């Protein structure tokens, strides 16, 4: 635990679950509906397989915007905001020094290992960056 | 489709050394540590959790 | 709520829920004995609990 | 005003941390893992926002941004497909990164607990910053509470 | 039970197993004991709560 | 359309029927999801398609290759019209982080596969729709009936019977 | 048009029969005659895969190579129900097989004879005296290290009696028992290398390998040497350096012409036939997959 | 968790100051209960509830 | 039937020793000991009653 001649920055990016309001102005926007199809596809032996399709044409009725949404309500966080860190070992899986002796025991040591974790108890892990 | 989902970013620094003539602004905190010489070499976070 | 549960349980989800057994086994239990520290929102405790 | 940078080593063109987190030269590594730092030092997505402030706000919502990460995964890999990606994402506008609760000692913490508004910042040779953050969390160490 | 007297103190401020790793299944691949066991005695890896 | 052949025959089985048609076999198709940023929309429809294989755990978005994305990633001709095409390379050098290996290791030839000719295609911000044919004569699945004739630029094709006489 | 047998049993069948039997609603077989009336006989593999004889690989590859196999349907004691695979169409496989490998969307299928244990190809039939025997059918790049893998265990597992010091058999096993692919990890299960020649099925593959490649120098040489012309490839003059020095030593002169063009010919044989044993002869192509309904749409 | 202290001199000040006092003093300690019954101290007859 | 009872676990430690550079936040005590060679070696709790 002595200091390095460094410090560092960590920057690490989080996921919100939110609930949203829309709301959309009448009459801002037309739509010309066109025919709906069905189709024929991989025959087998056993059974066929049909696709439906449709189309529809979209087109704005004036210049400036219309609708707007915002996130109403937090409803659950999800990366569990941790210290978990990205290993550059893994990013970069070609690169390494010269004595393999070397970088056998810098492996080693740093921990440098994918079914990381059977379980969890707080969430979606959230890489940090050095 | 309007349960929608946000991604954020947060730093924050571990190790930074503090310009030398030091001080402090609290009267609770009461180490026995040598002011002179404090140097921070890890940082404490709160999980989601 | 079929928010939390929209894709299935994997396992993510089913690490948030068993977060949030914890909070309300923690936090919300004993409702009619919590009401009385209340005071005057009591009645609409009781309805809405 | 006073200054050019806070560190060189990452605000420099050829720095230390453009070279670690720039799409330039980063042809050898794999692609699928997910990077926080590229938003921030990606040249091409840096320079995306140079056309007008109506090109920008109609990229917000429109088209999905530059390589987000995926969701409900062990570990955060970054989106190919976007059956479901409902998401979106404000600090790639932006460009900055919120503060996060951060300490030197738990001696600041449990200060930083016990008393809200007077608490030091900075100690002697330690100091603690508060995060300020789009969300508010409530921290309960003990059964003593924080907003 | 018997301890180091190194064992954290805010470890016994939150709710914790009285072991020093979390021994929760519930997260779990569902019927797979291998891999549910090596969340409650594998010390490879670190133990889900820190 | 409801006919018991795979292929619908007249007014949907009530007649007998050819119990072939010279050996006619629908086209069968492949549905692909793309990132918005790999693949060129206005890109040629002719032009057949290759994905790389992708080796990460389930993946669920796959990165796909045409000819001059290939081009692109191995590095007035082409190449004036390639970089007009597609910029920022490294948008497509990340999707493998493992070119310079398999470079070196002679093995990039056995990982990737073609797939075909393009069929149909929906531009979106994130993740694009498209979808190919393997296996079968190339055709339009439009409603509105389209002949489309698979396209390769003059750089790279080479015609073998041509030299040679 | 209309591809079904019926293949009627001798005898009802006994129920733990049956409910094994359902087990495999979706897998291949091979059958023996190409008509909708068949007796069990021929149905399987055991008809070259029997208990008493010696199993060969090589005879069981030269009789999946030229056969007809299908698919079962329907499985109900008095009589079995299954459809041909005849090209020009797409049928529809559920994988299933004991020694299992997760599929992929569009790759190619290759059945490959047996090489794990008999359990885990095989169904018995104590009710009618008789066994069926399956297929196994493998992802080709995955069959590909696995038939490599498993004949150089062979190999290894036999010149290691033959020879204590020659290595380790744990530098045998560490190395050849994991097979991994595309993000998975496989684990084999090896069949323990009975001591005695003949009685592995991999024997006789080992021996026409090793021959060949004992008999590959001696003749590359003198069929470098013999081509050379004024005109000739300039590729071979190239590869001409190639070959290490030892080989450019080896004189002609001593070997009788008799001899050496015995050694010519049978090495030749043995690499047109190896050669065209790799390329995993019954193979057909995937378009798409279930991982949850284990159904895949190949031809 | 349970209430517990190390010295029975920590034990008065989290009664008379709740929410200032020091969970760790110099070389001693104190732990304050989170379970799902909130059950009110009553020393003396200073009470924290 | 109605009137169930539940069951909890609680847990507490005795004798813990505190790192080497210790620390305080609290005005009010003052002990008569040595503040650097301090160890707990009890644990005090709160009865039922």
């Amino acid at each position: 635990k002595i200091h390095p001649g460094v410090a560092m920055t960590v920057v690490r990016t989080d996921e919100i679950l939110s609930e949203n309001i829309l709301f959309s102005s009448r009459a801002s926007t037309s739509m010309f509906i066109g025919t709906p199809n069905v189709s024929r596809r991989e025959a087998r032996v056993d059974a066929v397989t049909f696709e439906v399709h449709h189309e529809m044409a979209s087109i704005d009725t004036g210049l400036s915007y219309s609708s707007t949404m915002t996130p109403a309500r937090v409803a659950a966080i999800t990366t569990d905001m941790g210290i978990h860190t990205q290993d550059f070992f893994s990013v970069f899986p070609a690169e390494a020094f010269g004595n393999q002796q070397v970088n056998d025991y810098i492996k080693a040591k740093v921990g440098a290992q994918v079914n990381g974790a059977p379980g969890l108890c707080h969430g979606q892990q959230a890489t940090c960056e050095i | 489709p309007l349960n929608r989902r946000m991604q954020y970013s947060y730093y924050f620094p571990v190790g930074l050394f503090m310009p030398n003539p030091k001080y402090t602004t609290s009267a609770a905190i009461k180490m026995l540590d040598n002011p002179t010489q404090q140097l921070p070499v890890e940082a404490w976070i709160v999980n989601k959790n | 709520d079929p928010t939390f549960t929209e894709r299935g349980f994997s396992k993510t989800v089913k690490s948030d829920l068993i977060a949030m057994f914890k909070r309300h086994l923690l936090e919300h239990s004993f409702f009619l004995d919590r009401a009385e520290n209340m005071g005057s929102g009591f009645s609409q405790y009781v309805r809405s609990r | 005003e006073y200054r050019s940078t806070v560190n060189p080593w990452a605000s420099q063109l050829g720095s230390l941390g453009d070279i670690m987190y720039n799409s330039s030269y980063r042809q050898t590594a794999v692609p699928g893992l997910y990077s926080p730092c590229r938003a921030f030092f990606n040249k091409e997505e840096l320079l995306r926002n140079n056309r007008g402030l109506y090109n920008m706000v109609n990229e917000y919502s429109q088209r999905l941004g530059g390589h987000p990460a995926t969701s409900n995964t062990e570990v955060q890999f970054v989106v190919i497909a976007g059956t479901d990606v409902f998401l979106e994402q404000p600090c790639s506008f932006l460009q900055e990164a919120f503060p996060a609760l951060s300490a030197s000692s738990r001696a600041l913490i449990d200060e930083f607990m016990s008393v809200k508004q007077t608490h030091a910042p900075i100690h002697y040779g330690h100091y603690i910053i508060e995060e300020v953050a789009p969300v508010r969390r409530i921290l309960k160490f003990g059964n003593k509470v924080v907003f | 039970i018997v301890t180091p007297v190194t064992a954290d103190v805010a470890y016994f401020q939150k709710s914790n197993s009285p072991r020093g790793r979390a021994a929760c299944v519930v997260s779990c691949e569902n019927y797979n004991q291998e891999v549910a066991e090596g969340l409650i005695y594998d010390h490879s890896r670190p133990d889900a709560a820190y | 359309l409801l006919a018991p052949g795979e292929v619908a025959v007249a007014g949907g089985g009530s007649g007998g029927g050819s119990f072939s048609w010279s050996g006619w076999r629908p086209p069968v198709f492949g549905d692909f999801l793309i990132h918005a940023s790999s693949f060129n929309n206005a890109e040629a429809t002719g032009t057949p398609l290759f994905q790389f294989k992708q080796s990460d755990p389930f993946s669920g978005v796959d990165a796909v290759f045409t000819p001059l994305s290939l081009f692109i990633l191995m590095n007035g001709g082409l190449t004036r019209m390639a970089n007009l095409l597609y910029d920022s390379p490294a948008t497509l050098a990340d999707l493998v982080p493992d070119f310079g290996r398999l470079v070196a290791d002679r093995r990039f030839h056995n990982f990737i596969t073609p797939v075909g000719p393009l069929v149909e295609n929906i531009k979106s911000t994130y993740l694009n729709k498209i979808t190919t044919v393997v296996h079968g004569p190339v055709v339009s699945k439009a409603i509105p009936r389209s002949t489309v004739k698979v396209t390769v630029p003059q750089e790279a094709f080479v015609d073998l019977d041509a030299w040679l006489s | 048009m209309d591809l079904k047998v019926v293949v009627s049993l001798s005898s009802r069948l006994y129920t733990d029969e049956i409910a094994k039997m359902q087990q495999r609603i979706g897998c291949i077989l091979p059958l023996a005659s190409t008509h909708g009336t068949q007796n069990v006989q021929g149905l399987g593999l055991g008809q070259v895969y029997s208990l008493e004889t010696v199993p060969d690989y090589v005879s069981m590859y030269n009789y999946l190579s030229d056969c007809t196999l299908a698919v079962l349907d329907e499985v109900s004691v008095d009589s079995l129900i299954l459809t041909k695979i005849v090209p020009g169409q797409t049928y529809a496989i559920k994988n299933k097989y004991q020694p299992f490998f997760q599929w992929h969307g569009t790759g190619s299928l290759s059945v490959m004879p047996p090489v794990f244990g008999r359990e885990h190809a095989t169904v018995k039939l104590e009710s009618n005296d008789v066994d069926i025997v399956f297929p196994m059918v493998l992802p080709t790049p995955i069959a590909e290290e696995v038939l490599q893998k498993i004949l150089l265990f062979n190999v290894y597992s036999r010149v290691v009696m033959q020879a204590p010091g020659n290595a380790d058999m744990l530098d045998v096993h560490m190395h050849l028992g994991s097979v991994s692919y595309l993000g998975h990890h496989y684990e084999l299960a090896l069949p323990e290398v009975p001591g005695p020649l003949g009685l592995a099925l991999l024997d006789n593959l080992s021996l026409y390998f090793c021959i060949m490649v004992t008999l590959l120098p001696r003749a590359s040489m003198r069929l470098v040497r013999g081509l050379i012309r004024h005109e000739h490839h300039d590729l071979l003059n190239l590869f001409q350096e190639m070959v290490p020095d030892e080989i450019a030593r080896i004189d002609l002169d001593d070997l009788s012409v008799a001899d050496d063009l015995s050694r010519m010919r049978v090495m030749m044989t043995y690499l047109q036939s190896l050669a065209s044993l790799f390329n995993l002869g019954p193979r057909l192509a995937t378009a798409a997959y279930s991982q949850e309904t284990l159904t895949a749409t190949c031809w």
